[PDB]
């Protein structure tokens, strides 16, 4: 599921910027923190692939 | 005596008043003064609330600066200034909407606001505009460039094309939005007919007649279930109509405030109550039976409280 | 140069779009808009 993990990271990191229409900014701080944790997890586990 | 402006909030449960020395805030029903703040910036000619929260939008005496006031911090937190005169301001949790005499601009509610959108309108010296504050509906509606048309835009899906409702054949005098943001009311400068449309399709839901003689219309408002509307017109006259029964074209109840001053209208705490705030400082409360007859009446001067 | 500390700042009520930072409906009373209650319950 490497490319699934990678694509989820990409999608949600774009979501951290593109601000969906029904989403208050509080949720996007949570989401950006979560995607940052996912970034750390993925880059630690799969460095060259990521 | 110092009263320059008055207007209800988004749930009609409070109204705010612009004064030559500052501003005042009142509970609509029961009447009670909540706040009175001195602000000597030429007098406040327009106050916009955001339900019952600490943020209020104020327009100063020169009418070219919009000031957001934090009543908890007791200071202005945001200032936006314009080369042309500001005619109205509308507020929501994530957007600040400023109305000019020819166009409307949407800004972020940040420390330094950023202009997100601009929308063109016909000549709008009355500042006609309605904005839905609900989280699931960021609708904005305003008079279009076509004389008698109302244009609707979703501030969330801004890329979606607007809805152009051909409400009337003349200049618009008043526009109102229901509490859920689903239905919009319209009135022309002739003031003989009043029309309700669906905000999500543009279709004419109901047409109502208030009279034969032409009369300027000051205010229109729905009740919570959108089943009734109230409309204010000349010499403090108010008409109450049924919105969801197409068997009714006329108003089932009508009243006039004791001083005959023009007034704004909204429904009260009781489902059979209508509240009127008048330009001379008068407060009036009207209770009706199902046949539209008055059963109880209350009158007071809210500036003297 | 702040990525997860930004979440801490937001929950410390330090910086955000202004009503989303510290709006308070006590000023004129009654009951809060249930959308705000939901927003905090979701954030919780």
């Amino acid at each position: 599921h490497l490319l699934d993990f990678f694509d989820i990271f990409g999608r949600l990191s774009s979501w951290c910027l593109k601000k969906p229409g029904h989403v208050a900014e509080v949720y996007l701080v949570h989401l950006h923190a979560s995607v940052y944790a996912l970034f750390h997890r993925l880059y630690g586990m799969y460095p060259c692939n990521f | 005596h110092g009263l320059l402006y008055a207007g209800f909030n988004q749930d009609h449960g409070c109204f705010a008043c612009g004064m030559e020395n500052g501003f005042r805030v009142y509970n609509t029903d029961p009447l009670k003064e909540k706040e009175k703040q001195e602000f000597l910036e030429g007098g406040v000619g327009h106050v916009e609330m955001l339900f019952r929260c600490n943020y209020l939008a104020l327009v100063g005496g020169g009418k070219k600066k919009v000031m957001i006031w934090d009543d908890l911090k007791k200071k202005t937190v945001i200032e936006i200034e314009f080369s042309t005169e500001v005619k109205a301001v509308k507020l929501r949790r994530d957007r600040i909407v400023v109305v000019l005499d020819s166009m409307i601009k949407v800004f972020t509610f940040t420390h330094n606001p950023h202009q997100l959108h601009v929308f063109e309108t016909c000549y709008n010296p009355k500042g006609l505009c309605v904005l839905c504050p609900n989280s699931n509906n960021s609708l904005l509606a305003f008079p279009g460039t076509h004389t008698g048309h109302v244009q609707l835009v979703d501030l969330a899906s801004t890329e979606k094309p607007p809805v152009d409702i051909p409400a009337h054949e003349g200049v618009l005098s008043c526009i109102a939005l229901n509490l859920q943001g689903t239905r919009i009311a319209t009135a022309s400068e002739k003031g003989t007919l009043i029309r309700i449309f669906d905000t999500s399709s543009g279709h004419l839901i109901q047409e109502l007649r208030r009279g034969s003689q032409a009369a300027n219309i000051y205010c229109i408002n729905f009740n919570q279930d959108a089943s009734l509307i109230c409309v204010s017109s000349d010499h403090g006259t108010v008409h109450i109509f049924a919105a969801e029964d197409p068997k009714s074209k006329w108003s089932f109840s009508k009243f006039q405030v004791p001083s005959g001053s023009p007034c704004i209208c909204a429904f009260g705490t009781e489902p059979n109550a209508v509240i009127a705030i008048c330009a001379d400082g008068s407060y009036y409360k009207f209770l009706f039976n199902p046949k539209g007859e008055c059963i109880r009446d209350v009158y007071a001067q809210f500036l003297e409280m | 140069l702040i990525q997860q500390g930004a979440d801490a700042h937001s929950k410390e009520l330090n910086k955000l779009p202004l009503p989303s930072k510290s709006v308070d409906w006590t000023h004129f009373g009654g009951s809060p808009p249930s959308d705000e209650i939901r927003t905090l319950r979701d954030q919780l």
